[PDB]
This record gives C-alpha cells, sequence and structure tokens, in this order.
RNA sequence: GGACCUGGCGGUGCUUCAAUCCCUCUAGAGGAGCCUGUUCUGUAAUCGAUAAACCCCGAUCAACCUCACCACCUCUUGCUCAGCCUAUAUACCGCCAUCUUCAGCAAACCUGAUGAAGGCUACAAAGUAAGCGCAAGUACCCACGUAAAGACGUUAGGUCAAGGUGUAGCCCAUGAGGUGGCAAGAAAUGGGCUACAUUUUCUACCCCAGAAAAACGAUAGCCCUUAUGAAACUUAAGGGUCGAAGGUGGAUUUAGCAGUAAACUGAGAGUAGAGUGCUUAGUUGAACAGGGCCCUGAAGCGCGUACA
C-alpha cells in the first residue's frame, strides 16, 4: 500500500538501531544514501522527458517526449551500477595510518594543526603530536597528553579530559596553544648546553651535540624536540618513566636553559668557542652588552661539578652496553 | 550593532509610511495603535499567545537590548563598572550608597518591588543575595530620615497593594430603585431593589417562599438585608436562571446585596464586603480528569 | 517517557527546525497547522478524505522532490483549490523546478479534479531554529 | 595567544619571546612602554621560602 | 610491596521529614449474590499483557464476520512486480510505563608545584556555563487549582498481533479461500454493580403527606414477548415468575485535604445490536488537618562494612 510506506531518513533509523537497550551498554550497519547517484526524472522505462532529464531544446529546436531504446536503457543501467559498484569500494578502501609509535599505540600520531582562534588567530603553522592515552567511577572517560609546536621554537604541551576521544584530543591541542614556553636554541639547532634535571622521579640529561648527529632520545623526546624545532640532540632518561613527569621536567629544563648572550652579559666576557673542525680558531659566539671586564676572571684549577658516572664511564670505555649506538632508523 | 538598530529604524519608518497609505490614514498623524490595529486586521492569527503572533513595532521595542555590546567601535567599555559583569546592579548600589552618605551628613500601603520587576528594571540577572542586598540597603535608605528629594527616588522601587455604586434609577412612577447582578456556579440572577419597599422579595414573578421551599435558601435570601438591618425597607424582584437551587440562591444572594449597596451607606458597603456578601464566589466545579473517576478521585488503586 | 513527534537532545551538533523542536502539546499555541481545511470543523463532512488527500499529497511531494523540500509542506484549501507552499534549497536547477511544478501542478489537478497550485520559497539552507 | 605560563619568566619575557617567535602577530600595546622603562625587579614568579636555620631576617630594629 | 584517589555496601543508629510513612476524619474492597478479568482443570480449539509498572488490560468492546484458534475441505505466479498474525521487543523505528506525588541533566570553557582527582565560604575565598527540564508560558473560570508539561538515566520493562523494519525460516504452504465449533467450571483471586434496610420500602411530589416494616434483599434462574440482525440458547430490552444468599462482614486493606470524598442523575465513543466497562456534564455536598517514626520510604548528622 502506498499510504504505508515511509521516508528513507526513518526506514535508516530503523535499521541502523543505533538507539537502544542494546546499545545503552554495548551489550556494524553503514547508512547508505540511496538518493545520492539518482537523477530526477529517470526511470526504468528510460523516458527522456524534455527539460527535465535532458536538454530543453536540440539545435535551437524543442525536444520531444521520447524513449531510450532496449540496449541504449541497458547500457545506461550498466553504467549506474558501475558508478555505485566504484563509489563502494572507494569507500570500502581504507588509507592507512600514518603509524605512531607502534601500531596499536597513539604515541606520536599527529593531530594536525590547532583549531584557529575566535579573534582573528591561526594557528596552521603549528604540528600537533600526542603523547599519551589514558582511560578513567563513572556512575569511563579518557585522558589525553599532547603536544603542540611550530617548529621555530615555541612548543607547549597539555592535558585534556573527555567522554570521547576526539574531544579530549581538541581540548588537549586547543589548551596547549596557550601554554607555549619559548625553548631558546643554539644555532637554531640544539640545546645551549648540557641539562641535567631531576622532576618527580624521573631524570633527564640532555646533551648538546653537533649538526648531523640527529635526535638519540627517548621517543617521546624526539616528538617534542622536533615540534620544538631541535635538529640534534642526545637524552637519557632515567628512574620512573612516567610521561607526563618526562614531559614537565623537559620542558622545565628546555625553558631554564641559559644563552651564550645572557651568560656573556652575566659573567662580563666574551663567549668563545672553539671548534675542532676549526682547529685554533676562536669564534666569539657572544659578547656582553655593558663593559667588558678588564679582570682575566679566575682561572679554576679544578672544577666541583657534580659529574655523571655513566658519562665518566661512557668516556672512559669501561661503559660496554650491548644496546648503546644501536643502527636505528632517521630521527 | 548601532548602525544596524539604525536601518531597521528606517525600515520601520519605511513600513508605518506604506501601511499608512494602505489604510489611507495620515502617515503624520499615524500612531503605534493605529499601526498596530491594521496589522492586526492585515494578517489574521488565531494564536492564544500575544508573543507567537505576527508583530511590526519599532526596532526599539522589537529587539532586546542584548546589553548594546558595551563597548564602541574602539573597543573601550561605557560603563566605568563594566568589568564587573553587573554595571547596572552595581551602578545602583552605587548611586544608593552616596545617597546614604549624604542623608547621614545632612543628618500598610505599598511594599518592594519584586526581585524580578528589579531585574526587569535594571535589564540585569541577579541573585536572591544581590536582591537582599539592593532591599535591605533600601530599607536603610527609608530609615534615615529620607526627604522628599529620596522619597521620590525610594517610590520607583515600591508597590501599592471598594464596591461600585451603581446608579440609583428611577421607574415610570418616578420610584427610585437600584438594578445589579451576579453569577454562582451556573445561575445567573438580576435583582432590583427599590429604595422603599414593604419585604416583599417576588423570585420569577413568585414570592420567595414558594419559590425556593427550603428555609436554607430563605435564610441565603435573607442574609444581606439581615446584615445591614434592612429588612421590610426593600421591594425586591429577583430574576434567576441555570443551576441548581443552591447555585440560585447564591446567585440571588449576590445580586441582592450589590444592589442593596447603592442604598446603604459607604460603611454598610465596606462592612459587606469584609463580611463576604458582596464578594464574588470563584468556588467553582472542578472539571473531571481522564483516568480518575472526579477532578480528584483516583481510580481505586489496583494491585 | 514520551518519545512522540520530540527531537531528543544530543552533543548539541544536530541542527533542527521550528517544526522539528516543537512538540504536540505547544500544537495551536506556538505552532499553527500544516493543513487548514474545513472538514474538521462542527457539522462538516469529508474529514477523512481531506485526511487522505493530505497523507498523499506529503508523500507525492516527498517523492517528487528528494533532498529538495528544507521544510513541511503547507497545504492550504480555499474553496475548492490547492495550495502547496513549500520551502526548497537552492540546490537543484531552475529548470528542473519550474518542470516539476507544471507537472504536479498538472497531475495532482486531474488526479483530485480541483485547481492545485504549488509556491515554492527558496533558502540557502534548511532553516535552523536551534542545535540540539 | 600569550602564553599562560606566569610561573615560567615575566610578562615582558614571555611576551618578547613569542614575539621572537613570531607566534605573536604584533607586540601588545604595553610592551614598548615597559621596554622603555622597565620596573627595577622583574617581575619573575617566586614561591616564598622558610627560613628555618640560623639565617635571620635582615630587617634591623630602629633605635 | 609502599603511599594515595574514587565508586560501591550495612541486617548502621540520632535529627528532620512525608491524603502524606503510622495514628488521627470520611467513604469503601474482602463476608452474600451478580457483571467482569485472570490462573488451574477441561477443550480438537485464541496471541499478547504478568510485583509496584498484569488482571472490564490491547478491546471506544467476539452470534457468522471480527479472528489471528481448532476440525474438515479447497487453491497454486496466488489483490499486491506474491505472501506469511511464524521465531527474534535480548536488533530496532513507532508509542508508552516506573521513579516523576523528582530537579536535575548538561555540552563548551577556566587549581592539584599539570596524578588519580578538585572547584564551596555573600562582611564571599575559582568558578562561568550555552542548551534541555522544572520553572516560566498556555487552556479552562482568577493572579488559584486542575490540566498540560515532566529533561538524562532505571528495570535487555512491554509492544514484531497497529504499521514499518534488521535478522531467521516456509513458498504444493509456516501462504490464500469456504463451511462448522468450545468460549465451560473442582478452586482461587483482581476490579465493578446490588444489597443487607428505618437517614429504610412506596406512591405523589421534587423536599410541610399516607401506607410498608422480618419485610428489605437478583440486572441471577425459568417461561413468554419485543429491538437488532441472514441467523437470539447466543445480545439487549419489556412483562410474569420465582423472593434465594445476606443481616455490615477474617486474614487484612483502598481512596480522598473542599465544591474534594460520598450519593444521585444525564449525555458521548464505539455496533446492525451488544458493558454493571470507558469518557464526560451537572446537582446536593461534608469530617479530620494535629500527633509521632517501630513499619515504609527521602534526606542531613554521620558511623562502620567492605569489594570494583
Ligand atoms: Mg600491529
Amino acid at each position: 500500500s502506498f499510504f504505508t510506506k515511509l521516508t528513507a531518513d526513518e526506514l535508516w533509523k530503523g535499521a541502523l538501531a543505533e538507539t537502544g537497550a542494546g546499545a545503552k551498554k554495548g551489550r556494524k550497519k553503514k547508512r547508505k544514501d540511496l538518493n545520492r547517484g539518482q537523477i530526477i526524472g529517470e526511470g526504468r522505462y528510460g523516458f527522456l522527458w524534455p527539460g527535465l532529464n535532458v536538454p530543453l531544446m536540440k539545435n535551437g529546436a524543442v525536444q520531444t517526449i521520447a524513449q531510450r531504446s532496449k540496449e541504449e536503457q541497458e547500457k545506461v543501467e550498466a553504467d549506474m551500477i558501475q558508478q555505485r559498484e566504484e563509489w563502494d569500494r572507494k569507500k570500502k578502501m581504507k588509507v592507512k595510518r600514518e603509524r605512531g609509535w607502534s601500531g596499536n599505540s597513539w604515541g606520536g600520531i599527529s593531530l594536525g594543526p590547532p583549531d584557529p582562534g575566535p579573534c582573528g588567530e591561526t594557528y596552521e603553522d603549528f604540528d600537533t603530536r600526542i603523547l599519551e592515552v589514558r582511560n578513567v567511577m563513572t556512575a569511563k572517560s579518557i585522558r589525553v597528553l599532547v603536544a603542540v609546536g611550530n617548529g621555530k621554537g615555541a612548543a607547549g604541551f597539555s592535558i585534556g579530559k573527555a567522554t570521547d576521544r576526539m574531544d579530549a584530543f581538541r581540548k588537549a591541542k586547543n589548551r596547549a596553544v596557550h601554554h607555549l614556553h619559548y625553548i631558546e636554541r643554539y644555532e637554531d639547532h640544539t640545546i645551549f648546553h648540557d641539562i641535567s634535571l631531576r622532576f618527580k622521579r624521573t631524570h633527564i640529561k640532555m646533551k648538546k651535540q653537533p649538526k648531523g648527529y640527529g635526535l638519540r632520545c627517548h621517543r617521546a623526546i624526539i616528538t617534542i624536540c622536533r615540534l620544538i624545532g631541535i635538529k640534534d640532540m642526545y637524552a637519557k632518561v632515567s628512574g620512573s618513566i612516567n610521561m607526563l613527569s618526562l614531559t614537565q621536567g623537559l620542558f622545565r629544563g628546555l625553558s631554564r636553559q641559559e644563552t651564550h648572550q645572557q651568560l656573556a652579559d652575566k659573567k662580563g666576557l666574551h663567549v668563545v668557542e672553539i671548534r675542532e673542525e676549526c682547529g685554533p680558531l676562536p669564534i666569539v659566539v657572544a659578547s656582553p652588552r655593558g663593559p667588558l671586564r678588564k679582570d682575566p676572571e679566575p682561572e679554576d684549577e679544578v672544577p666541583d661539578v657534580k659529574l655523571d658516572w655513566e658519562d665518566v664511564k661512557t668516556a672512559q670505555g669501561m661503559k660496554r652496553s650491548v644496546w648503546s649506538n644501536l643502527k636505528r632508523a632517521a630521527t | 550593532t548601532e548602525d544596524f538598530i539604525k536601518k531597521q529604524i528606517e525600515e520601520f519608518n519605511i513600513g508605518k509610511r506604506h501601511l499608512a497609505n494602505m489604510m489611507g490614514e495620515d502617515p503624520e498623524t499615524f500612531t503605534q495603535e493605529d499601526i498596530d490595529r491594521a496589522i492586526a486586521y492585515l494578517f489574521p492569527s488565531g494564536l492564544f499567545e500575544k508573543r507567537a503572533r505576527p508583530v511590526m513595532k519599532h526596532p526599539e521595542q522589537i529587539f532586546p537590548r542584548q546589553r548594546a555590546i558595551q563597548w564602541g567601535e574602539d573597543g573601550r567599555p561605557f560603563h566605568y563598572l563594566f568589568y564587573t559583569g553587573k554595571q547596572s546592579y552595581y551602578s545602583l548600589m552605587h548611586d544608593v550608597y552616596g545617597m546614604l552618605l549624604n542623608l547621614e551628613k545632612h543628618q500598610i500601603g505599598s511594599r518592594w518591588l519584586i526581585k524580578e520587576e528589579l531585574e526587569e528594571m535594571l535589564v540585569e540577572k541577579l541573585s536572591d543575595l544581590d536582591y537582599m542586598q539592593f532591599i535591605r540597603l533600601l530599607e536603610k535608605l527609608l530609615t534615615s530620615q529620607c526627604g522628599a528629594a529620596e522619597e521620590e527616588f525610594v517610590q520607583r522601587f515600591r508597590r501599592s497593594v471598594k464596591q461600585l455604586i451603581e446608579p440609583v434609577q428611577y421607574d415610570e412612577q418616578g420610584m427610585a430603585f437600584s438594578k445589579s447582578e451576579g453569577k454562582r456556579k451556573t445561575a445567573k440572577a438580576e435583582a432590583i431593589v427599590y429604595k422603599h419597599g414593604s419585604g416583599r422579595i417576588k423570585v420569577n414573578g413568585i414570592d420567595y417562599q414558594l419559590y425556593f421551599p427550603i428555609t436554607q435558601d430563605r435564610e441565603q435570601l435573607m442574609f444581606p438585608f439581615h446584615f445591614v438591618d434592612r429588612l421590610g425597607k426593600h421591594d425586591v424582584t429577583c430574576t434567576v436562571s441555570g443551576g441548581g437551587r443552591s447555585a440560585q440562591a447564591g446567585a440571588i444572594r449576590l445580586a441582592m446585596a450589590k444592589a442593596l449597596c447603592s442604598f446603604v451607606t459607604e460603611d454598610e458597603v465596606e462592612w459587606m464586603r469584609q463580611a463576604g456578601l458582596l464578594t464574588t464566589d470563584p468556588r467553582v466545579r472542578e472539571r473531571k480528569k481522564p483516568g480518575q473517576e472526579g477532578a480528584r478521585r483516583k481510580f481505586t488503586w489496583k494491585k | 517517557k514520551n518519545r512522540a513527534a520530540r527531537v531528543r537532545v544530543s552533543k548539541g551538533d544536530k541542527p533542527v527546525t521550528y517544526e522539528e523542536a516543537h512538540a504536540p502539546h505547544y500544537i495551536a499555541h506556538r505552532k499553527g497547522w500544516l493543513s487548514l481545511h474545513t472538514g474538521n470543523l462542527d457539522g462538516e463532512d469529508h474529514a477523512a478524505e481531506r485526511t487522505v488527500e493530505d497523507v498523499f499529497l506529503r508523500k507525492f511531494m516527498w517523492g517528487t522532490f528528494p533532498g529538495c523540500l528544507a521544510d513541511q509542506l503547507v497545504l492550504k484549501r480555499r474553496g475548492n483549490q490547492l495550495e502547496i507552499c513549500a520551502v526548497v534549497l537552492r540546490q537543484l536547477s531552475p529548470h528542473k523546478y519550474y518542470f516539476l511544478v507544471g507537472y504536479s501542478e498538472t497531475l495532482l489537478s486531474y488526479f483530485y479534479k480541483c485547481p492545485v497550485r504549488l509556491h515554492l520559497q527558496t533558502v540557502p539552507s534548511k532553516v535552523v531554529y536551534k542545535y540540539l | 595567544a600569550g602564553s599562560r605560563l606566569e610561573t615560567v619568566g615575566s610578562i615582558f619575557s614571555r611576551t618578547r619571546d613569542l614575539v621572537r617567535a613570531g607566534v605573536l602577530k604584533e607586540k601588545p600595546l604595553w610592551f614598548d612602554v615597559y621596554d622603555a622603562f622597565p620596573p627595577l625587579r622583574e617581575p619573575v614568579f617566586q614561591r616564598p621560602r622558610v627560613r628555618y636555620g640560623k639565617a635571620k631576617a635582615p630587617i634591623q630594629d630602629i633605635w
């Protein structure tokens, strides 16, 4: 009966059955829009109605009512079937994820640029990388740690909480963009000096490195360094490796690091650099803004720096870790 | 924005001129009320809600002020207390504080406007504690020997909290009388009470005792005249229709009391009104509700 | 819980129109009738035929203008005429619009034995009255 | 877009660093005035610490 | 293994509470009969509903039809570009119930040295919150009350037999058509009507009277007739007949805060006809409203259990 038929929207609602007692607590079907490829005025009889499914005129002459030949209608049906199957195949086929740290992990996955700000603020220049995803009693939600960075020193990190993973990501990145640090970089490729820090119970030891050395760091640190714009550095993480603690300590140390210009101004002396690749040539990297000291400055015969036993062991060669220096993909 | 509002003002003026032309009314003297009448006629709508019906008003009345952005083109807020978030409320508080300081240096009729009234006045959203603070400050302003210059301001927040004497008509013979009416339940009664009479009370052309065979109804009829001690001083003609016997008695009693008001002094009228003779009864039968036997009788609770 | 002619709340991403946003009880208070005829009036007849005509016309138009009607269809029965007023998207070509209008006019008129007019008002998109 | 890390550096330091980064499209209104007339102490955040040992408050009494 | 955070649980007491938990006011159910629904038995022979939230419920209603049941018989592209009242409500849409006689649900934003987590102080100390709901607004006769509304979730709640539909299966039959038929009662139970009377019975009348008074008391049973209809033991109505049980009722227990209860009388839905059912209009029209918390449930004061 004609009067019993229902609209496609209601039919699809009933078929999909998204809302239901089972769906309430998780105790698949695809909404194929059957009206996508349909053209108004097309019927199985292949009637060319002028002005609806065919041009109104022809060579300046009004077209009349016509019917496609049997073979022509068959060809039209075959072409429609071909288009339908091509669309279905293209829908079925999937593009592989841009795998993160692991196949089944969210770590390292890029979330794209942060959402634009209201007052004409854009952030297309900022890349966003996930670092951690966790589940969290409800009468369960998702927590996320993400980082954002412009690749030119301005980077930040944030946490997000949401019942939905996508909402958590959106919150985390939109909040990170408002918590940017500015990590000063030496020659725009590496930190200014070795940094040894302890946050909570996570020790981070970062070493400056020459160009091309690459990033040899904990994968999270690699992600953060890529976001910041650091191309070469070494980093050893010890103690508890809680991801949030690691991120917070890394950012703390990087922000607190000291520039050559700042050191030169503080100590009232030229900062001179010596390179093996340049032999004895002294390179004045930074000079004080104020008057330069005539005082030759103390010649500390023996330093009191708190050396790292692991660093000394590596230097003396007693370190024989089979894992150290294992060849690894470009970082 | 302000330019948008000005454009709407111009458009509304042009529409007003269109309407005046359409109705043939002088646009110069064409008023808001005339616009109202014409639009009502031209767009007949049967919605119960006065808001859901069409409207063509001035943009001022039409649009919500939406707090007017509060910052001009430059971006500087207009109100110095703007950053509070309740600029008008706090402006009023500051003004009342100043008036209290000035008064301190120098030295059953109404109530306060309700919190919603104050919120509408200030076009601002307040809280209960905000209303309490404002009202207490106002009360202190009262108690501080508020003079006329201050009482005038206060009365801007105050809210104020008699039976009609019908004309004494005359018959062809010149005999004075007063006519009144009253309805009870489904009964209606029109009573004519004569200034002078021997207590005769004819109902539907019938003597009262005959028409009302129940001494209770007779007592109802007697109640007003007994209350004012005017029994036997008035002749009454009461035409009643509809409803049951008690409803008819009540309607006739109400009509007789109202008619007698015109003949009894104002103090007597006030006394009757206090007693309840002159107050129309709001008690009416409550309609049966579906799924329950009576207006409140829930069907026997099954188990 | 009343499931009848209501749009359940969602995360706020579900746009809805005036009709879909108003529930039945508000009928005759905030929203009027989508069909205006004299059948159901007191002492009149042919309420059933008016209802059948309304249902048939609504289904006919919905199937004729797939993904084109941006609002429900308002039917008016003045005298014996019929007026179908529609809000349609500006997505289908004007030539197709006019042809469909004329065809439906003529066919419905011949079918029900009464003049019929279709009046389309076009919009860039379905008028969102709120989001749910 | 200004960094909301009030515990890291000063307002001037953070704004200057972000501008240098280019993340800040243009210097805020007060930056030039601050640069021209910096306060005697940079408003860096610092957590107060309670003296424990023999260290004493250097505030001398008046006599 | 250590230190922490949250949810759950008591057979957890004190204090507040609730037509409103118990008492308190009125009227009733259970005791008798009848109408009616359900369960068990029976039947060749009806599906669903099933503690509150089934039980004159789907049904605004079954003599055939209705009808989906049984028995028998018959048809094969079948009214339908077939069909299926056959399973699956533990797939759903559609429509609802329950708390709800609630007020909270909430997206989106903004401290714990950025851990699980938290977000209160008005002489205010980090919360703002769109939107939904209550509210507000609207109908009725007010500004009252009743209606209406009543969000998110709760019971895999119901409904595949309103209809649509995922899924399952039948296609010489799980589909379609015609004729005939139970619709009963050991026994229990739910609801309703009528009574047991003297504030009654009965007439007149619609409230100023005269009789009845062990008679009161069946709408049941029997016979006859009438209305409907093709068909009346089937339904309803009218007359006669008979005058039965019973003498205010056990476990116990329902409803009501005022034009309410209670009583009475009309009208409407649906059918050819069919209810003591339902809906609805009106008339007369009151009593208590104050105590407490063992019992129920809701809180705060909180206590102690303990697993996720
Ligand atoms: Mg894998």
